[PDB]
């Protein structure tokens, strides 16, 4: 689910 | 009395500096990490490239001829993660024009200033002599874990 920054 | 100082903070952080003279080569595709978050001590990360690499460059538009004798630097904790980053080392390039573009140098070569060890502390580093400009670019050379950048920029107009 989109590794966050 | 205290007479006059060319080394007041221009604007980020502050706010005279509007958001619309802040811009960069790119940034992070999210949209969390542009460059209006570039103000110094802002609560909401910072500036992040699209990409990370030596490249990229944040810049700032004074709108007028401005005599520029420092710039300040922090990294950025991500208000998401928790994750730290921060620029270890830049170039500065400026402009009166935003066409023609110098690379800020010591001597022969390059300036490269050293910034930031961590992403909460303010590294300010000095230049050897006060620099007439409107236009600014910072172009990190290296950094922890990626590019963030929170700035500010010190001296006085003419």
């Amino acid at each position: 689910r989109k590794l966050r920054r | 009395g205290h007479m006059f100082q060319c080394n007041v903070p221009l604007g980020m952080e502050s706010g005279r500096i509007a958001n619309e003279q802040i811009s960069a080569s790119s940034t992070y595709s999210d949209g969390r990490w542009t460059p209006q978050q570039s103000r110094l001590h802002g609560d909401d990360n910072g500036w992040t490239p699209n990409l990370d690499s030596n490249k990229e460059y944040l810049q700032v538009d004074l709108r007028f001829l401005t005599m520029l004798t420092a710039i300040a630097t922090q990294g950025a904790i991500s208000r998401e993660t928790q994750n730290g980053y921060y620029v270890k080392s830049y170039k500065l390039e400026v402009s009166t024009n935003g066409e023609d573009w110098m690379v800020y140098r010591h001597g022969k070569n390059h300036k490269v200033f050293q910034a930031n060890n961590d992403a909460t502390e303010v590294v300010l580093n000095k230049l050897h002599a006060p620099l007439l400009t409107r236009f600014v670019r910072i172009r990190p050379q290296t950094w922890h874990s990626g590019i963030a950048l929170r700035l500010e920029l010190f001296g006085c107009r003419v």
